[PDB]
RNA sequence: AACCUGGUUGAUCUUGCCAGUAGUCAUAUGCUUGUCUCAAAGAUUAAGCCAUGCAAGUGAAAGUAUAUAUAUAUAUAUGUAGAAACUGCGAACGGCUCAUUAAAACAGUUAUAGUCUACUUGACAUUUAUAAGGAUAACUACGGAAAAGCUGUAGCUAAUACUUGCAUUAUCCUUUUGGAUAAGUAUUUGUUAGAAGGAAUUAUAACAAAGAAGUAACACGUAAAGUGUGUAUCAAUCGAGUUUCUGACCUAUCAGCUUUUGAUGUUAGGGUAUUGGCCUAACAUGGCUAUGACGGGUAACGGGGAAUUAGAGUUCGAUUCCGGAGAGGGAGCCUGAGAAAUAGCUACCACAUCUAAGGAAGGCAGCAGGCGCGUAAAUUACCCAAUUCUAAAGAAGAGAGGUAGUGACAAGAAAU
RNA sequence: UUUCAAAGAAUCAUUCUUUUUAAAAUCCGAUUUUGUUACUUUGAGUAA
RNA sequence: AAAAACCGUAAAUCCUAUCUUUUAAAGGAAGGAGAAGUCGUAACAAGGUUUCCGUAGGUGAACCUGCGGAAGGAUCAU
RNA sequence: AAUAGAUCCGUAACUUCGGGAAAAGGAUUGGCUCUGAGGACAUUAAUGUUAACUCAGAACUGAAACGGACAAGGGGA
């Protein structure tokens, strides 16, 4: 039921047999959910099973499209101000952030993410905290202060 | 190619090396040594712009030539040896010994010692590692590495390392109540016993120092010393003891000569 | 060979100068088969020899039921979760499956626990079986590519079931 | 130094532009030149071509010495020295130029819990010895071709070049001490426990295995035992490589781009020093976009900076320094820690040299000078005396660099 | 539109400083914490 | 060791198409300047038919007419 | 006389926007040995029974040749 890849997830370093699954404290004041700690997913980059251990820097965005199979992409709606006109003015930019079965992600929804080692060719950040962000109109379109 | 870089232009000098535009073209790259480049300098210009013993590098050459500079207590004769934060150097022609020190304007100074108090040096360690068979060392600033530390020592502790036998004598430890000097701060050359601290959460961490003149600043956790505890300064700090002079009142005090 | 000369993120493509600098290098592709034992020695940079094995016959195998390894041979390549051409091929890989002979371990059970640390373990039946047959399964861990030398640790419980099932509803 | 005047008209008030004006560290050019200080100077176009001369070697206690010479008590022992030579180390620094480069570089600001790291420094190690084996240079002797950083056989001999290789440490019971016991460092794989960091599959401990490279068969002399050379690991150092975040010139008469040739991601693997579509196989159909992508131009190396300022700004930024790239223009490659190096090599074309015609060797965008270009730019000078580099590190090299020379590029002082 | 205000010393006739006035966890009648961000004040890291 | 193959890096030559930049080209058709040239009364007054616009057609040219507008008109008004 | 089959890649001027167009112009093509995908049927998620030739890829091999004959556009301005 875990695995149907042509493969099998081993879930490195957890131990089988001798003992008295694995999981990480991760620090930095997040907490780890009940559902990863009582789940049965299997994952190699997942950021409280894998190898990972996040360090650099934290971001927030907002989702945008979950369409993929465990990635996700989110931008980062912020501000930027002119010297000359001396009045600030819109800008973003978004990036590829990896997400873990463990959280459920919903178009709109506020999302802060962790700086990780390079995981893929520019998926570079793991999902930490999710909240339920309602959205009208379209995603793309909604801007919020984060 | 791309190795690793052998020049350091004139212009490019460090800050506190405080060497001239014109006179030449180059400043000495030091060799890899004890203390890093940024926030050291070399025996040659320590001698020459501050000793002024000499007046051309070559003579310099000469002086080394002859077993006479010594670091640690112990001989030393390649001319790129950058003396570090803390040390003593000694000199046996003439029996003096010297200390660096900083000043509160941000340099370096050699300040004269006796001999008493020149066997003493004070090593903030660095680092703490584990080796085979639980044998615990740590790793200091001055780039020395002592093995079999107590268990009290932390890691922001100062030991009392003997120059001679290379053993630890005593521990320092970090309360508000001990004397702590500042490495590289843009406030650097202060002396003071610390407010407090600032722990922050997987970043820098803050520290609060206060003055004999109840003046309080800030520096970062990575670029403090700890000197000594409540009672004194132990070892001799230069003629300015530490305190920074206001700039206003300092000049009053340069203009009544 | 490493980090230009492709498309961007967005779409485009990025003009390309920056002629290639040695330390990307990108060393030229190592396939290690069964045979007789050769290895060479591959000058790595900063003067790290890496052992590129050839042709391996022969290394460490790990029972992890007991924690515990004998030396012996491999017989045959059977599967490997990458393309077929591996297996095919008859070459080794970081992942693959193989066969390897049971009498080093038997001999070893019998010698430690007789009858044909932390003992009384109870085994498994279809194991068992397959042990009686005298020929095994075993995963490969090690890369033979990378270490010269090859290891690998039995397969016992679901995985082995979810191996052999797509070994052999089936052909 | 927060500045205005002539010009539309018969005369007037306007909008409006032309012109006047002053600066440039902005160049050329015309005249003229009684001094001193100071000193930019073939970037503009031709990263076009080059005669010539040089531009990187290295020996003062310390590898090696019957090329070789001397000096001390009497073939005796030592020395003082030594070209040629093998080897170590650098030569991958510097200097020069800006064609390519438009989220690429660059700057600020992280991470490396995803790596490596020459010299040096500090701690410190594991499974025949009253001193071990060959293998060769310089050289001697016969040559050869025109020539070059050319070379065969014969004989040799050395070394810190190459290569074999001489114990012993730790732990438990009665409990100073008697007995018993264990013997692998990295690195790799399998199974458990587990001072620091914020979080470890961290440090480490035990067990099952494999397994490198060693632990001094090398030379000199200081306290009234020392040093040199070289070796395993850890750490720092002198760094480099990837890497997050934010930031740019014009243009829509470039609106839809990417995805069979990896585009975006998942799984597994090869590969690298680590990670990654870097690459391989399978699977998924995805990613960017009027917040201007994809395209095109730039008489575009980026930055701290320079010109002008009342303050806003606009323009120049090759150019003392930091970083990037390059050595004709692509491609490749050995050695070496570190080069995809160019005063290292290989191959193509375009050039071009010498040539006994058979064949050789080439890169001045290094310091000087020549041709060509254009309005446009300095001596084939002196010296490592100053700075600082290299090495076997005082005594030798250094067109890095300093001085001299030409110099109404600019700037300052001041006669008639 | 969602916390207003009151009170006291010190220059000259003003300005200025200081205390409290709800509820909820914290202390045996007192001891004391009660969004994010833009913004703004400070700092440290700030090559020459 | 020459020598040979293999996936691979890939120099260099040619063909094909496209793009970018300058240039030829018989003639054709514009604009400008020039000089007292030639033909007319078009416009400025009720400019001698008020002027102008949008559009279709015609004339040697300035222009004209048809249709619907505007007053910047020659009317601020039984 | 030149190819002409099939798959794949690419395809201009103009235009009534329907086409031109199979434009032009290219690449592959055999033998043997394999890999994968494409169905129906019955038992209390799992195990069995059984059927086409159709595509995609792979090594190996040959005097580098393979729409081997038979069959079949020469294009362009």
């Amino acid at each position: 039921d875990v695995q149907h890849e042509r493969a099998y997830q081993k879930q490195e370093g957890a131990s089988f047999f001798n003992s008295k699954r694995y999981w990480k404290k991760v620090g930095l004041g997040f907490a780890t959910p009940k559902e990863a700690k009582e789940g049965v997913y299997v994952d190699k980059k997942c950021p409280f099973t894998g190898n990972v251990s996040i360090r650099g820097r934290i971001l927030k965005g907002m989702v945008i499209s979950n369409k993929m199979k465990r990635t996700i992409i989110i931008r980062r709606n912020y501000l930027h101000y002119v010297k000359k006109y001396n009045r600030f003015e819109k800008r973003h930019k978004n990036i590829p952030c990896h997400c873990s079965p463990c959280f459920d992600v919903k178009e709109g929804d506020i999302v802060t993410v962790g700086q990780c080692r390079p995981l893929s060719k520019t998926v570079r950040f793991n999902v930490l905290h999710v909240e339920k962000h309602q959205i009208f109109g379209s995603a793309r379109k909604q801007f919020v202060l984060f | 190619g791309k190795g690793i870089k052998k020049h350091l232009k004139r212009v490019n000098a460090p800050s506190h090396w405080m060497l001239n535009k014109m006179g030449g073209q180059y400043a000495p790259k030091t060799s890899s040594g004890p203390h890093k480049l940024l926030e050291s300098i070399p025996l040659v210009i320590l001698l020459r712009n501050r000793l002024k013993y000499a007046l051309t590098f070559d003579e310099v050459k000469m002086i080394l030539i002859q077993k006479i500079v010594k670091v640690d207590n112990k001989v030393r004769t390649d001319c790129t040896f950058p003396v570090g934060l803390m040390d003593v150097i000694h000199i046996t022609k003439s029996n003096e010994y010297f200390r660096l020190l900083y000043d509160i304007k941000g340099r370096f100074v050699p300040h004269r010692i006796t001999n008493e108090e020149s066997k003493y040096k004070l090593c903030k360690v660095k680092k703490i590692l584990l080796r085979k068979g639980r044998l615990s060392i740590a790793v200091t600033h001055d780039g020395r590495s002592i093995p079999y530390i107590h268990p009290d020592v932390k890691v922001n502790d100062t030991v009392r390392l003997d120059l001679e036998t290379g053993k630890v004598l005593e521990h320092l430890k970090f309360q508000v109540g001990s004397l702590v000097m500042v490495t590289a701060g843009h406030s650097v050359g202060r002396v003071g016993v610390i407010s407090s601290i600032d722990k922050n959460m997987g970043t820098y961490d803050i520290i609060h120092v206060k003055d004999s003149r109840n003046k309080v600043f800030a520096t970062r956790l990575s670029n403090v010393f700890v000197i000594g505890d409540n009672t004194k300064p132990y070892i001799s700090l230069p003629r300015e003891k530490g305190i920074k002079l206001d700039i206003i009142e300092e000049r009053r005090n340069r203009l009544k000569a | 060979r490493d980090g230009r000369h492709k498309l961007r993120l967005t779409g485009g493509k990025k003009k390309i100068h920056k002629k290639k600098r040695k330390y990307e290098l990108g060393r030229p592709p190592s396939n290690t088969k069964l045979g007789s034992r050769q290895v060479h020695v591959v000058r790595g940079r900063g003067r790290n020899y890496k052992y590129r094995a050839i042709k391996l016959d022969s290394g460490s195998f790990s029972w992890p039921t007991f924690g515990i390894s004998k030396n012996t041979r491999i017989i045959d390549v059977v599967y490997n979760a990458s393309n077929n051409e591996l297996v095919r091929t008859k070459t080794l890989v970081k992942n693959c499956i193989v066969v390897i002979d049971s009498h080093p371990f038997t001999t070893w059970y019998e010698n430690t626990f007789g009858t044909t640390i932390g003992k009384s373990k109870n085994i498994d039946p279809l194991l068992l079986e397959q042990f009686k047959q005298g020929r095994v399964l075993a995963c490969i861990s090690s890369r033979p590519g990378q270490c010269g030398k090859a290891d690998g640790y039995i397969i016992e419980g679901d995985e082995l079931l979810f191996y052999k099932r797509k070994m052999d509803k089936r052909n």
